[PDB]
DNA sequence: ATGGTGTAAACGCCAGACGACC
RNA sequence: GCGGCGCGC
DNA sequence: GGTCGTCTGGCGTGCGCGCCGTTACACCAT
């Protein structure tokens, strides 16, 4: 119950705590109580043994014996092990140990199955076995002799021994990584980090500077009176243990009060204008506390010296100047020459959780006191708290806030602070990371990490990962480890014009917001009298729009200043970027303000740290990515593309030489930054003796045509709708969301002439664009509510007519031309029902969706009503949309994999895939392999099968059992088409 | 003038200096308390209605007067039912909920609770605003009112007087705040004393 | 499958069986108004309120009682009180101020109507839905509903029952149903007709 | 320079519940 | 979690 | 006790990140 779970996340924290010595007063006092014997021996004796066998003791575990006898519970051979623990660090004169082995022969307990049972420390199992081989040395037992190895069919080249492979070493001396790792380390030890803010400074004065003195003595006030208080409230609650129960102190006494008093004088800080909500204030204290205890835990465990010798044991297969006896991948090299253990921490449940965070901020608010007013006058010179409780309403229900003092705030508002500060997983790493090893072990050096997203709870996809063998899951983590070990920059030239626009009143039309100083002001005032009145009502319509405008400014320029200082810090330095994956297998990196997966800018200003010299066919894909950034034309072939950039090279040089002086030709493209980044790095090369000689840093971009269609084209093969993606070969690259609008506006061509409103005021305004997002659903589930709620906000931003009916549109093309839709994909329809029909009726029978990816990964869906009912309707139209998305990770992993083997630096974005301007045929190569590699397999019987091994085995009713047997057993009939003219298609990922 | 603002109803001074029990009304969105004098600052009852069927998504009022009436059925007999008024208005665009189902409770009360209105026509039920309570007891900051907790622990724990029949049970409620605080129980009685010292013992 | 969405509350259908008299109140912005009837479908009353200081500013529960209990003073004693239920969604971010004034009015009308209700707990004031009687006479466009001054309009100026004695004086109020779109509110007799046509 | 303070009334559809069924 | 916004595939 | 056919209501193509504010605004005459 709720008491059991506190008595066992109280045990199981101060076992890690080292505070077991101190705890050791709460179980004997509460299993001397009498009515509260209950919920006692159930899981916490075993936890007790467990952190006695941590450490050495001198016959302390005698009492625990006694009490489990007493009990009369089941030791269940866990005591035993941590009594062999204990035996060691202490003289043994081997007194009946025959009976304690024939003790363990006996009660149906056996031995070599203890040890991975109990799941003790290394430390402790090898005090163990030394325990048992000192007296009987004939038993012991390896762990496993060979490494397991994929057997898989799709993964069979990868991890063959034979061959001759070539792996990418990094450019840096193995002393230069040393250094960066101790510095990372020691960045990571402090859970936050100061930056300077962007914002520039000017007319300090002498009321300045008498703040910032009043500040600091105020804040050394504060220290020495939480620090008082912290005293006083420890040793009041030491007092109530032995007439008590319940100690909640010890999880306060494991964090100094300098950690406390740092961490309440930082939160105070970042605590808004207005009040907070007082249980989130708690929380977020707990949270805190957990994790400044797993770092210094992880810290005085000696953990770190053993990690540092791991480090730099392995950093010799990246080092530029270091040498292997065989080459292998990351991986299996850190398997090899040993491996740390994973905490596998478990967190506490709300109870204790939630009850300190609550102590804390009683804590804080009570013995925080300031010199009363802080006006210039001095006369009162009295003590009031500097807060405050306040009810209030917020949202739709009465909440308690916590709100400040008026003068705190004024004083606070009075000093410029041009300092920001960061929790340190939002920043790069500045090392390179762990590789994934396992769902427990993870990317950073201290803070754990999870494998698969979840918004909230969702333990089933957890569960199903660690219950398939582990041979399955190694394709998917050598590509996180992959992706994980790629190496970035900053450029400096983009980062320093940003900055001299971002000081000087911005630039809306680049990106870049504005101050509020130039937000927007009314035309007329308000007057009193009722002059007219329609004046009145105008009036407050007009004056009750500049709030939202100035408001909506002032989050724009918040979170642009958070980057631009996030970016401004990293300059002269080089970083590294880790990933994790959803629950359908996507990928997405961890740092949220600065990564690829942005806007222009956050991708303007990152560079490859390695370079690559251009090679003979460097410059040309160069000049390809460079149109391609522009947008300009999407349907032209690649030798058009590289054509057109000869023609603009005066405009690149202008760019290049004076950006915001000249000619600002860079302006006015899709994405102007990255390509002024392109223009000065093309110029660069061009203005060089041997242009093939160049070392370049930029990227260069391949992405797909349309990859949710794609994967239908050949689960069952078309030979109509292959041409319409590319799958098939061609010349010039065929467009599914340009044929669409022709045949979608043929008619108000040819039909204005009946008359309609929404007909002529349009003109022209149909493109591309504003059908693509809904063409693309047609062949997922979509409705037309979606559809017009799609298309009026892409008729928003155009900026011809406020008149924004789109139902013309949602129709005309889910509808009208839905049967030309058929007509023009069809056939990949009959899956689209199939698979709805059949997930409708493994719902109408009370289950969730789940199967298995080709390449091994497991795949469920948590949609519930509100243990809990299925949802029919959310997992009935979720389905299709989920089972493309995992075979197109499934694509991208292994065109990853195989693109490793050949020295390549692969980074991938969903669909689009990033690598060096020399290093573009291969990966094309790799890709149209891969994909037919993918695609031969049957995947539809497979599928089919396992779905009616899951579902189909039991004969509960003869009825909806045959029902859902002939539905899931009928299977489309594929058609013929052959999937061996991949390897010659231009535009498939092109 | 300042009665103007502290009372709504307009009520002749005579009948105010003989005033003998009142009954002070806190309402809330979960819960109702009340608390009961008798001119000697002498406390005798004061309760708490948790565990309603109300705001939960439906409004009838077939509900709300079972509900009422099962809580005016405990409410003894008094001069006066002073009732606690606050600065919610029409304007706000959300918030209207809360508003709704306040305006419900003082209408049906003020409907019961006031017998004999339909033969003689004197009021016996009337309002008294919130901001003019706090800054009576100084508990005015930043254009809001604070807790007031601490005021009341300090009582219970010359202003008013405390009997020894109920003083367990307060200080069982106090502790229960404690763990969870609740204003509509605390405003009860600042209301109830800021009403025998400003209208009435001038 | 009807009676579960004609009244809001949940009576015995034995005491709808057994009635003797009903009286029908409809109210709005401006005025109320209200008609009796006696098991035999034969009218006794039809009355309306001239003006209110009400809804014109604040909200203020003093006046309301005021004018409830001056209003309430002249009604006549019956069995059963119906009144009118509008459905208007919360969700809407106008028609506030009428939703409110309806809800403050229907509480008061509970309250105040339904007297003996602390020693015997049986209900004597109904919620009716208006879309029901508005399909029943089939007025309804499927969207809002007519004017209903097309029924007593034929009815008045065999199964009528009107008395004798209140031929002239309900023909002297009728004749003034020219200002003010007073004759919106004579629905309550409508409503009336619907419950002995439903309740028998 | 400052608090004081007032016065502001837009539509389908399919799948779980409900009065009638047995 | 509610509301207003903005970004990526 | 078990149905239960039908009739009324509540979401509406799937996944992932960031910022802000809880109506103040406006008037006031000292
Ligand atoms: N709005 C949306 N709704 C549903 N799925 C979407 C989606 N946007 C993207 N996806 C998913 O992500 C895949 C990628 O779509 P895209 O690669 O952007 C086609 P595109 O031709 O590259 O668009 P573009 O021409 O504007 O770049 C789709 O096939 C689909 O599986
Ligand atoms: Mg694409």
């Amino acid at each position: 119950s709720g008491q059991q779970q506190r008595l066992l996340a109280f045990f199981k924290c101060c076992l890690l705590t080292d505070q077991l010595p101190l705890a050791h007063h709460l179980l004997v006092v509460h299993h001397g109580q009498r009515q509260k014997r209950k919920l006692l021996t159930l899981d916490m004796y075993n936890a007790v043994m467990l952190g006695w066998a941590r450490q050495g003791a001198f016959k302390e575990l005698v009492y625990v014996l006694f009490m489990v006898k007493d009990a009369g519970l089941t030791p269940d051979l866990l005591s035993y092990a941590a009594a062999l623990q204990c035996m060691g660090r202490q003289d043994q004169d081997a007194g009946t140990i025959e009976r304690c082995l024939e003790q363990m022969s006996q009660e149906g307990l056996k031995l070599q199955a203890l040890f991975t049972a109990v799941l003790l420390s290394e430390e402790d199992r090898a005090t163990v076995l030394k325990a048992v081989h000192k007296v009987k040395p004939t038993f012991s037992l390896p762990p496993q002799l060979p490494p397991p190895v994929n057997t898989s069919k799709l993964l069979r080249d990868v991890y063959a021994k034979d061959g001759r492979v070539s792996y990418p070493k990094l450019h840096l001396p193995l002393k230069t990584l040393q250094c960066l790792f101790e510095k990372q380390l020691h960045m990571e030890l402090a859970s936050r980090v100061c930056v300077v803010s962007v914002e520039k400074p000017t007319l300090p004065s002498k009321e300045v500077k008498h703040a910032r003195k009043t500040l600091k003595t105020l804040r050394d006030q504060w220290e020495k009176a939480l620090c008082r208080a912290l005293r006083e409230t420890k040793n009041r609650l030491e007092r109530e243990v032995y007439e008590g129960r319940f100690s909640l102190y010890p999880f306060l006494c494991l964090l100094d009060e300098r950690e406390v008093v740092r961490m309440l004088l930082q939160v105070l800080q970042a605590l808004p204008a207005q009040g907070e909500s007082f249980t989130t204030l708690a929380r977020e204290l707990s949270a805190r506390t957990f994790s400044r205890h797993v770092v210094q835990r992880q810290r005085v465990s000696g953990q770190v010296q053993a990690l540092q010798n791991h480090y730099r044991k392995y950093l010799c297969l990246l080092a530029s100047d270091a040498e292997v006896p065989e080459p292998c991948l990351p991986r299996q090299y850190w398997e090899a020459l040993g491996a740390p253990e994973a905490l596998r921490e478990q967190p506490w449940p709300l109870p204790v959780q939630m009850e300190l965070g609550k102590l804390l901020a009683e804590m804080l608010v009570q013995a925080t006191q300031m010199p009363c007013s802080l006006d210039k006058p001095h006369r009162s010179s009295r003590l009031v708290p500097v807060l405050y409780h306040v009810y209030s309403f917020r949202n739709v229900q009465q909440i308690g806030i916590l709100k400040p003092h008026p003068a705190y705030v004024q004083l606070l508002e009075k000093a410029a602070e041009p300092t920001l500060t960061f929790e340190a997983v939002d920043v790069p790493m500045l090392c390179p990371p762990l590789p994934w090893t396992s769902p427990h072990s993870g990317a950073f050096l201290l803070s754990p990490t999870k494998l698969m997203r979840t918004v909230e709870g969702a333990t089933q996809h957890q569960e199903l990962l660690e219950t398939c063998p582990p041979t399955a899951l190694h394709g998917a983590l050598d590509a996180l480890t992959q992706l994980g070990n790629c190496a970035w920059r900053v450029n400096g030239r983009v980062l320093d014009l940003v900055l001299q626009l971002f000081q000087a009143k911005g630039c809306p039309q680049l990106g870049v917001p504005a101050p509020p100083s130039e937000a927007p002001q009314p035309p007329e005032a308000h007057l009193p009298h009722s002059a007219a009145p329609a004046r009145k009502a105008e009036l407050r319509r007009e004056l009750a729009h500049c709030q939202k405008v100035a408001r909506e400014m002032h989050s724009l320029r918040a979170e642009a200043l958070y980057r631009l200082s996030l970016a401004q810090h990293l300059r002269d330095r080089v970083f590294w970027l880790p990933h994790n994956m959803d629950f359908r297998g996507r990928t997405y990196p961890c740092p949220p303000h600065f990564n690829h997966l942005g806007s222009d800018v956050a991708r303007a200003l990152l560079e490859f740290a390695q370079g690559r010299p251009l090679g003979p066919h460097g410059l040309d894909w160069l000049k390809i990515h460079l149109v391609n950034l522009t947008g300009l034309k999407k349907r032209e072939p690649l030798r058009k593309r590289l054509a057109f950039a000869e023609e603009v090279m005066d405009d690149i040089l202008d760019s290049a030489d004076q950006p915001l002086t000249g000619r600002k030709w860079w302006m006015g493209a899709e994405e102007p930054w990255q390509t002024l980044a392109c223009c000065m790095e093309v110029a660069n090369a061009v203005r060089a003796s041997d242009p093939a000689a160049y070392v370049s840093h930029l990227p260069v971009h391949q992405d797909g045509s349309c990859n949710g269609l794609q994967h239908y084209a050949a689960l069952g093969r078309d030979s109509v709708g292959a041409a319409s993606v590319n799958l098939e070969p061609s010349d010039v690259p065929q467009d599914v969301y340009s044929g669409v609008a022709a045949q979608v506006e043929v008619f108000r061509r040819q039909d204005a002439q009946r008359g309609m409103r929404v007909a002529q005021v349009l003109e022209g305004f149909i493109t591309r664009k504003v059908v693509k997002q809904t063409v693309m659903t047609v062949v997922y589930g979509v409705t037309r509510y979606g559809g017009r709620l799609q298309i009026e906000k892409r008729l928003r931003e155009l900026s011809d007519f406020p008149q924004e009916f789109v139902w013309e549109a949602s129709h005309y093309l889910v509808r009208q031309v839905f049967k030309s839709l058929q007509e023009m994909f069809s056939g990949t329809r009959a899956i689209q029902h199939w698979l709805t029909e059949s997930a409708r009726l493994i719902s109408h029978m009370g289950s969730v969706v789940e199967w298995v990816t080709p390449l091994g990964v497991p795949v469920i869906q948590p949609y519930r009503l509100d243990s809990r009912k299925p949802n029919t309707r959310k997992q009935k139209n979720g389905f299709p949309p989920n089972f493309i998305h995992s075979l197109d990770s499934s694509h991208m992993m292994l065109t990853a994999l195989h693109c490793y083997r050949k020295g390549l630096t692969f980074v991938s974005v969903h669909d689009c895939y990033w690598t060096h301007a020399a290093d573009v045929s291969v990966m094309n190569q790799v890709c149209r392999e891969q994909f037919v590699r993918l695609h031969s397999e049957p995947i539809l019987q497979d599928l089919s099968r396992f779905l009616v091994k899951r579902f189909c085995s039991e004969p509960q009713k003869i009825l909806e059992a045959s029902q859902l047997k002939e539905t899931l057993q009928a299977v489309p009939k594929p058609g013929a088409f052959d999937l061996e003219q991949v390897k010659r298609s231009t535009y498939f990922f092109s | 003038r300042f009665l103007r603002k502290l009372l709504k109803p307009d009520i002749e001074r005579e009948r105010l200096k003989a005033v003998n029990s009142i009954i002070s009304i806190v309402f809330g969105t979960r819960r109702i308390a009340w608390a009961h004098l008798d001119r000697k600052l002498t406390v005798l009852d004061w309760q708490q209605s948790d565990r309603w069927s109300l705001m939960r998504g439906i409004y009838s009022s077939s509900v709300y007067l079972e509900e009422i009436s099962s809580i005016i059925s405990k409410m003894p007999k008094a001069d006066f039912y002073v009732l606690e008024k606050t600065g919610l208005s029409i304007q706000n665009s959300s918030l209207f909920p809360i508003l709704l189902h306040f305006h419900i409770m003082e209408a049906m009360l003020y409907a019961l609770l006031n017998k004999t209105f339909a033969q003689d026509g004197q009021h016996q039920v009337l309002s008294m605003n919130r901001n003019a309570v706090g800054k009576h007891f100084e508990l005015m900051i930043g254009d809001s009112r604070t807790s007031g907790k601490e005021l009341v622990k300090q009582f219970l724990f010359p202003r008013v007087f405390f009997p020894s029949d109920k003083i367990v049970h307060y200080r069982q409620m106090f502790l229960s705040t404690e763990l969870q605080r609740v204003e509509e129980l605390y405003d009860s009685l600042l209301q109830a004393i800021a009403f025998y010292e400003l209208a009435v013992f001038d």
